[PDB]
């Protein structure tokens, strides 16, 4: 025979080995696969669709969970005041627990990339107004009024012409890094007679094409 | 605005009344055409007629192998947050979906091809869920009709 | 960096425990092969609808407390559609069509690969019977040693179709996706006001 | 020596392994094979011959088993009535236990393909008549009369001109799927003087060239 | 799918038990090699008339209850036409023309291939003597351990000729295909009427 | 209608009388020609003479290495359902066979070549079994003769 | 190291094996053979007289 040797590391069972084993049925021929549409080759194809967030997660909405998908605007609110504010972290608890991006990043540890947040108005056609979607850089502070929030990164969204605005987050990371998005009242909500006084905004969230993650971890 | 699922005559059902406290309706395919008028495709058309003084938003979305759980006209959903199956409403956009927002557009159509492990053989469902509720003032029409139009394609 | 870590093959790697079998001083067990045996590997498999893969098993066997004894065992795999052994000395233990392995306890554990055993093109969790295992000790006399073992299962050549929303409610039964109707817990965590960051 | 390692899975005995062992007689030369006719290379060469079924498996034929191979026709039977009916499954018990197709499919679990059933008349030459060989699709119901059985898949077999009819089953499968073949009296059995009043029909059965099977199982 | 599963080579695979040998506290056994030892592998071999193959044996040896002891054994193969051992310390155990193997009980089992040992071109069941095995423990003293073992046999390079109708009657003797004349059981199952589907 | 087994002078034996309660006859080859008038072939011819008012069916089939079991003229079968060997009559068509049906044809011939493990050396048999019994009316001939004609080929 | 496996049939001693063993004297050079007449290559050369 040929001379051999036993290196240290034999007769052990590692759980993450690429070991080709002997088949239990050598003469079996499996069923040949056919074309089934919607093949998922990577987990990033699921993390790139716009799913609904839960920004309105109050204490009184625990009994009726259908009101957690929309936050309301109204006429009695004054100008230059705050409507909503939320963090921009998919891993930690909060509004990002309800999206598929924040549920697949729980299976990993580190993630880095860019995101996008798409809002949608569901009000009357005869109503018009203006909203301010401000984004603060990570490491800064929350703005106190509409003036200092305009100096940073922001977009003016008027729903009298459009119906959906898309705000893109430049970069997030996780090894504070918080990307607080505030919703400000630029102009007041004006309606004619017959139109409803309150409306609702539904916020969506998805990731971009440069959002990678690693270090798989079981929950 | 033609959406095709995963990148690959005209029967008219009854009209559902979108009330102020509606929860949602679902139809099982292809059971909805087994008494009026296997491998086939489908071309469904969901459209509603509302005025410019009504507000609301619907979420039409197909769901293959949609099974239920124990607590032609279609049944009424009891708990629309978990869809009576444990899956959340907010993650339903991973399926081929469409938004029916009453501010801009009043039509929604989804092209659904054949999808099964065996080529020759209830395949999928169709959920219409009022995410944003209907709101109006006094004197307007209290109900908004929702008509579903189904068109089969290349039946074998 | 590349996008290799989020592939569908590496997402179902790192084989974990799927069963635990205790055989104290009957003599035979019958364990049905099922993926939904724990809380893990059920929420991860319900992300999709159609799955196609093969199996890879490992039988780590010992005493209840650490040590090993020179005992010969037999792990017989029953094909789908074959009668299960109902006794210790039944006629099913000598059936040639049921493949079996013969390893000892002072042996590195067995490595058995089970192929795609479904009559369709893919598995279906929402509407398979991949197989059952039978473990017994050889001989016509009762072995005076308590035997326990655990089975680890790997999933190779993963192909997925039709992604599905992830389950956020706890399970009650293991046949249907049921939930409790007395309360519906929220997916997200709540705060006192919508303005408090 | 060369560095080696012992992977998990050694010192075990699998019963279905392709392991080349050491020969017990290295210097032995076996007898060279000669040409013997009738070589069977596959089990489907045995499943493609027409063997006799047992359709007439009554309770009174257990003492004399020679009468189980033929079912009788007669003159006193009226028109539009049923003569015989049987299932079309080779695996389960019934008339298909007596054929070589239903005895080799017991060694497997799943089978799928097309079959054929060949009948044969053994009556007098001066006799004539007509029979109806109907086949219902799987999932349907048994026909109640000759009228609704004519609307499906059927063949009119007159034994005054031919002597053998072949009915081909389109597809069977096993993972109800039952392929009930009914024998109907189209016209009455007419004979001249001197001819015998009763005759007998022998049914044969064989598989086609697209009948495969897998998942070997010991009985 | 293909027609590979119904081949003549895969129909005689998956080696099963052909013998069981119990040696309690004589010291030697003589087991003749025969295929028709059980109900299996006799109805399957009587489907044809002429068969040509080689053999492949495995001797799984243990105690009556699981455990193993460090004992040295010897499995001597007697060729066709050679005298069998009639005693424990006979002269046939030291015959050089009879090949033997020497394995222990704490050893993975032996793998012995027996070739085509017939003077004709193929075996014949309807009108061979492939060989006999002899198993004993080494040494000149009685070993104080009850030894039992089972033999598994594979059939490789299968070639068949002249197909034959399958036997549906139970066997009585193992030399001739006899049946009981007091009753003839039916191959098929009976029903009450020919019209009841 | 020449059938050859597995795709590869004239001696006349005695005539057997097909009665109403006949069970079957078998002949052992090549023992049937060892007193009238090794490697060889065979060409057997089985024919019967019946009128157009008789009905019945015969099954002539060769069987290599046909051995019997304990309960020129040829012996009479006792149990024709198991052929006195345990094998059934209904599966006898896996051998080279021919059907002698009295409605259409009155002849049957089988070409049988040499078949043995050793080229130079009872090889095969010949079963004639009345599957369908003979039936007639009163006044007709009660017996039908069955003549067997054997022709050897290329004897060595 | 390279991944290996132990098939059934190791640590056994067959008497009719063609096994190349280690020599007990590696540095030894044997005596070279010369031409000796009457070489018997097969047993049939003795059975033909």
């Amino acid at each position: 025979g040929i001379p051999t040797e036993l290196k240290p590391g034999t007769n052990q069972f590692l759980t993450t080995d690429d070991g080709v084993s002997a088949p239990i049925l050598p003469g079996f021929h499996p069923t040949p696969p056919i074309h089934i549409p919607g093949e998922v080759r990577n987990l990033l194809e699921i993390c790139r669709v716009e799913t609904i967030l839960e920004v309105n997660n109050l204490k009184t909405n625990e009994t009726t969970p259908m009101q957690r998908l929309c936050f309301p605007v109204s006429v009695q609110s004054k100008t230059g005041e705050l409507c909503a504010a939320f963090r921009a972290d998919p891993g930690r608890d909060g509004p990002w627990q309800s999206t598929i991006l924040g549920q697949l990043c729980r299976y990993y540890t580190q993630w880095s990339g860019s995101l996008e947040v798409t809002f949608m108005f569901a009000g009357s056609f005869m109503a018009t107004g203006k909203m301010l979607i401000a984004y603060t850089p990570p490491g800064g502070s929350v703005p106190a009024d509409r003036i200092t929030a305009m100096l940073g990164t922001h977009v003016i969204w008027d729903f009298g012409l459009q119906s959906s605005v898309t705000l893109v987050v430049p970069w997030i990371s996780n090894t504070y890094t918080t990307g607080i998005i505030t919703i400000w009242y630029q102009t007041n909500y004006v309606v004619p007679i017959g139109a409803p006084t309150t409306a609702y905004i539904v916020a969506l969230a998805a990731a971009q094409d440069n959002f990678t993650m690693k270090l798989c971890k079981d929950t | 605005n033609i959406v095709i699922a995963y990148g690959e005559r005209f029967f008219t059902l009854d009209t559902k009344s979108w009330a102020k406290d509606s929860k949602g309706w679902y139809w099982k395919f292809p059971d909805v055409l087994t008494e009026v008028g296997y491998r086939s495709g489908f071309c469904v058309h969901v459209q509603c007629n509302a005025s410019k003084f009504h507000q609301g938003a619907l979420l039409v979305a197909v769901l293959p192998e949609y099974v239920l759980g124990t607590i032609q006209v279609g049944a009424v959903l009891t708990h629309p947050y978990v869809l009576d199956a444990g899956i959340p409403l907010s993650q339903l956009t991973v399926c081929p979906h469409q938004w029916i927002n009453l501010r801009t557009n009043n039509c929604a159509t989804i092209i659904v091809p054949y999808m099964n492990t065996v080529p020759f053989d209830c395949n999928f469902g169709l959920l219409v869920i009022p995410v944003v509720p209907l709101d109006f003032n006094a004197g307007a029409t209290s109900e908004i009709p929702i008509t579903v139009t189904i068109a089969p394609m290349c039946a074998e | 960096h590349s996008t290799q870590e989020t592939a569908i093959g590496n997402f179902f790697s790192r084989a974990g425990l799927v069963s635990i079998i205790t055989m104290p001083t009957d003599g035979y067990a019958n364990w049905d092969i099922d993926l939904m045996g724990y809380a893990q590997l059920r929420r991860k498999c319900e992300l999709f609808t159609y799955m196609r893969f093969d199996a890879e098993f490992t039988f780590v066997v010992a005493k209840p407390n650490g040590e090993l004894v020179p005992q010969l065992l037999q792990y017989m795999y029953v094909p789908p559609g074959a009668p299960k052994p109902t006794s210790r000395d039944s006629f099913a233990w000598q059936t040639a069509t049921n493949p079996s392995v013969f390893v000892k306890m002072t042996d590195p554990p067995a490595q058995v690969s089970v192929p795609f055993m479904s009559p369709a093109s893919a598995y279906q969790w929402f509407y398979n019977m991949m197989g059952t295992f039978s473990i017994r000790t050889v001989g016509t006399k009762k072995s005076p040693h308590s035997i326990t073992l655990r089975v680890y299962m790997r999933i190779k050549h993963v192909r997925a179709w039709i992604p599905r929303p992830l389950r956020n409610q706890p399970y009650l039964f293991k046949t249907n996706p049921n939930y409790k109707g007395n309360d519906i817990k929220c997916t997200s965590t709540s705060r006192d006001k919508i303005t408090t960051l």
